[PDB]
């Protein structure tokens, strides 16, 4: 029949009171041993438990260090099991004399006991702490009083994320970087306790699209900026006049408006020490060749070495011409064939959104009704309708201040779902028709 | 969190979840104490045994019995009775899961506050309930009418039920279950050439009891039988080595239930009982509580108890309508059973005796919450 039912049993005490390692050296220390039942008859471990916070105290060696002589050893279970004052025996019922061999039923009972004393949105927030839990492959913790119900995956999980009031700092260490080891406390950290563990790891990764504005830097400018920023470019553009000097931004810039680049006459971001000004002067030279012939540009008295130097004009003057192909394609691409209209893009809103049913609807791109974020966040879940989202969504309670930050909302979502979204919330908050149109125009490539 | 039922009983208590269909807790309720000198260093470290522990050592020790009968006298050892009882057997924390308590009907006021303070005192104790053994083994059955005899070890009740309404005033209470049985047979086996005096011997003659003594239907021709013939003879093997055979004590024991005059008592047996409740109940409720009497406790279990207590109904009956006997083979877990059934039902969830309005309501809270 069976010959094993139980070697989980130890696993289970092992993770249960490792409040006191000492305990490990009477019960099985995870090796799933048979030591637990004859030793702990004999009430070792209620003198070790208190080594939980201070080692100061009955030691294991001083207690007992077997002058059981061979024949009486009836001398150390009833030394060890009068000192349960700590804890207690709450099964007044069992003397020493039962326990000198031992019960199933008594040890589970005293064991009872044991286990009771021994032991003292969110979920956006908790996936970016869940993230690294798959590591090379496993399942995720999610919160820990959500999927653990004991130690065992959690520490296994732990060898990979790297006393219970010392046993928690393997869950505060993450959050020791911030400084919130306390106000968590560690028997209800182990004990998987819901309400303290939620907001503690929300909380904590909270702040595991640059909208700023610099200095110096005219409205033109910073469109600029954010169109490449949101347009995908390898390098990170802070300064127009200062990142785009090596061209490679232009380069990266020209395929997307359907520019054939031949990135064999490149030279890559590594430069040697000698002769790096030469190459950048080459890649802006290819550049303008690139920009002139295959892609008719207007360039006047625009050479390499202005864009080398970072001439302000003629950079200016060519990246605005770039959008002017960017969206020239956006609309074309939308249509059938080489066609582009504002009227029958501005009729798409207010059929699609018949769908559903909302009360917005506009009748051209100079409305007065768009200065808030409510007509593009209503058309932002008509086509995906899994980003409802209306938690952060202003309607009735707006002023000229506060729409700012619920048009940065609707706009950040707006690549979420697939718009690639060019757009300054500044645009959408004015009534800048030409720019909105765009904003519109981004929607219709997911939309259809 | 999963409800607790426990079955208290004069020789055998019960614990378990509520929904399981077998029990957990099968140990005797009895109390030793050391009584012999150790020579050895090491030794006497022990106030009082409870139940197996005292089972397995029944030679140089002493056995005591603290319920008298549902009456709970020292709670010094009930305290440790239930931690046996709880924590041996269900392992859970009765602090953060309810548990539905039995208590014997006709019990003083003072014995239900006392076992209420120990749980809410003694232990922390979220919700808990108290509950009739008689009502609890009712829904073991499956039924909602028809009387329940629970006779345990010392407690011998009668409580009728007709759809789900009991009746005060048709609850009586006797004190012969097994205890008294028990002492009759210690008592008369001293006719063989036996000697039956100390505590050390009472759980073989309870055993003895069990196995051998049954429930005869007439007792006249069992004598006769015993006296002519010598066929019911059977033996029994003494743990040291003897050899003891008893044939007239076996059937003897048990006719002390129908025949109170054998331990000399002026109260009625236990099939005049239940029809003395039926009598004190309305005449248009009969017909549900004669065709309907559920056995339960530990008593009831004889080979032969069943046709006895038909045949002592029908000799009481005005031979007018049938007399149906209900004996379930689980008639020793009847009560812990009916009890995990009513305590897994959803409505049983909303009158537990909640901790925070014990701290309001104070001692007196199981006695209009039960
Ligand atoms: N099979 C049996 N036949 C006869 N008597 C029995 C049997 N089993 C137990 N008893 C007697 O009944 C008593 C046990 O009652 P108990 O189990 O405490 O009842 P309850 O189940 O109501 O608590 C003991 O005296 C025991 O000798
Ligand atoms: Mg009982």
């Amino acid at each position: 029949y069976s010959e094993e039912e139980k070697y989980a049993f130890v696993n289970w005490i092992n993770k249960a009171l490792e409040n006191d390692p000492d305990c490990r050296h009477v019960i099985p220390m995870n090796p799933n041993t048979d030591d637990l039942f004859k030793a702990v008859g004999d009430g070792i471990v209620l003198c070790k438990m208190i080594n939980l916070s201070v080692p100061d105290t009955i030691d294991e060696r001083a207690i007992n260090k077997k002058k059981l002589t061979p024949f009486i050893i009836q001398e150390n279970l009833n030394l060890a099991l009068n000192s349960a004052s700590a804890i207690g025996c709450h099964v007044v019922n069992i003397g020493a004399e039962d326990l000198r061999a031992g019960k199933p039923h008594l040890v589970l009972g005293l064991l009872w006991q044991i286990i009771k004393i021994g032991l003292f949105p969110e979920e956006l927030l908790l996936r970016w702490a869940n993230f690294h839990l798959e590591n090379s492959g496993w399942q995720k913790i999610n919160n820990f009083s959500a999927d653990i119900k004991d130690s065992k995956a959690y520490f296994h999980l732990l060898n990979q994320i790297a006393d219970d009031l010392k046993r928690a700092e393997s869950m505060l260490q993450q959050a020791d970087k911030l400084g919130c080891r306390q106000f968590v406390t560690p028997a209800d950290v182990v004990s998987g306790n819901p309400k303290l563990n939620l907001a503690f790891v929300a909380n904590l990764f909270n702040k595991y699209i640059d909208w700023t504005l610099l200095e110096g830097e005219t409205r033109e400018e910073r469109t600029f900026r954010n169109w490449m920023n949101s347009l995908g470019v390898n390098p990170h553009v802070n300064h127009l006049y200062a990142d785009l000097q090596d061209a490679l931004v232009i380069l990266q810039l020209y395929e997307r408006i359907k520019v054939p680049v031949d990135w064999s006459k490149v030279n890559k971001p590594p430069y040697p020490k000698l002769g790096a000004n030469m190459k950048k002067l080459e890649n802006c030279n290819y550049a303008v060749e690139l920009g002139k012939h295959p892609a008719k540009f207007s360039l006047v008295g625009i050479g390499g070495q202005d864009l080398n130097d970072g001439n302000q004009t003629l950079t200016l003057a060519l990246v605005w011409q770039l959008m002017r192909r960017y969206t020239l394609n956006v609309l074309e691409d939308l249509g059938d064939g080489q066609k582009a209209n504002d009227d029958i893009i501005v009729n798409w809103v207010n059929r699609t959104l018949s769908e559903a049913g909302k009360s917005t609807s506009i009748q051209s791109f100079k409305d007065k009704t768009i200065s808030s974020s409510l007509a593009v966040v209503d058309l932002i879940d008509a086509i995906q309708p899994g980003c409802i989202n209306y938690d952060l969504v202003k309607s009735g309670n707006l002023t000229e201040d506060d729409k700012h930050n619920n048009a940065k909302y609707a706009v950040s979502m707006a690549r979420r779902i697939g718009a690639r979204v060019y757009a300054l919330p500044e645009d959408l908050v004015e009534v800048k028709p030409k720019m909105v149109m765009t904003v519109f125009a981004c929607l219709m490539g997911r939309g259809m | 969190t999963t409800a607790l039922v426990c079955d208290n009983g004069s020789g055998l208590v019960k614990a378990g979840f509520a929904g399981d269909d077998a029990p957990r807790a099968v140990f005797p309720s009895i109390v030793g104490r050391p009584r012999h000198q150790g020579v050895m260093v090491g030794m006497g470290q022990k106030d009082s045994y409870v139940g197996d522990e005292a089972q397995s050592k029944r030679g140089i020790l002493t056995l005591k019995y603290p319920i008298e009968h549902g009456i709970i006298t020292n709670w010094d050892d009930m305290e440790k009775i239930w931690h046996h009882t709880f924590y041996n057997e269900l392992r859970v924390a009765p602090e953060e899961h309810p548990t539905l308590l039995t208590e014997a009907p006709l019990n003083p006021k003072a014995n239900r506050e006392k076992m209420t303070q120990i749980m809410f005192e003694t232990f922390n104790v979220p919700a808990m309930y108290v509950a009739i053994q008689a009502v609890l083994s009712l829904y073991a059955s499956g039924r909602t009418t028809g009387i329940v005899l629970d006779s345990g070890d010392g407690v011998t009740h009668n409580v009728p039920i007709y759809e789900g309404y009991a009746l005060p005033h048709a609850i009586m209470r006797l004190d012969l279950a097994g205890r008294d049985l028990t002492d009759y047979l210690m008592k008369i086996l001293t006719e063989r050439g036996y000697s039956f005096v100390t505590t050390a011997e009472r759980e073989i003659v309870r055993d003895i009891k069990e196995k051998l003594c049954y429930v005869a239907l007439d007792f006249e021709n069992e004598m006769a039988t015993a006296a002519s013939s010598s066929s019911l003879e059977k033996s029994y093997e003494l743990p040291d080595g003897q050899v003891i055979t008893i044939g007239n004590e076996r059937f003897r024991c048990p006719e002390t239930l129908f025949q109170p005059s054998f331990i000399g008592m002026e109260s009625a047996g236990i099939h005049e009982t239940t029809y003395n409740s039926i009598m004190k109940c309305d005449i248009d409720i009969r017909k549900d509580l004669y065709a309907n009497n559920v056995m339960s406790g530990g008593t009831t279990m004889y080979p032969g108890i069943a046709d006895r207590m038909q045949k002592e109904i029908t000799a009481l009956a005005p031979s007018t309508m049938k007399i149906k006997i209900i004996a379930p083979p689980e008639r020793k877990y009847s009560v812990w059973i009916g009890g995990s059934i009513l305590a897994s039902l959803s409505t049983f969830q909303q009158m537990w005796i909640t901790k925070q309005e014990y701290d309001e309501a104070g001692p007196s809270i199981v006695h209009r919450k039960c």
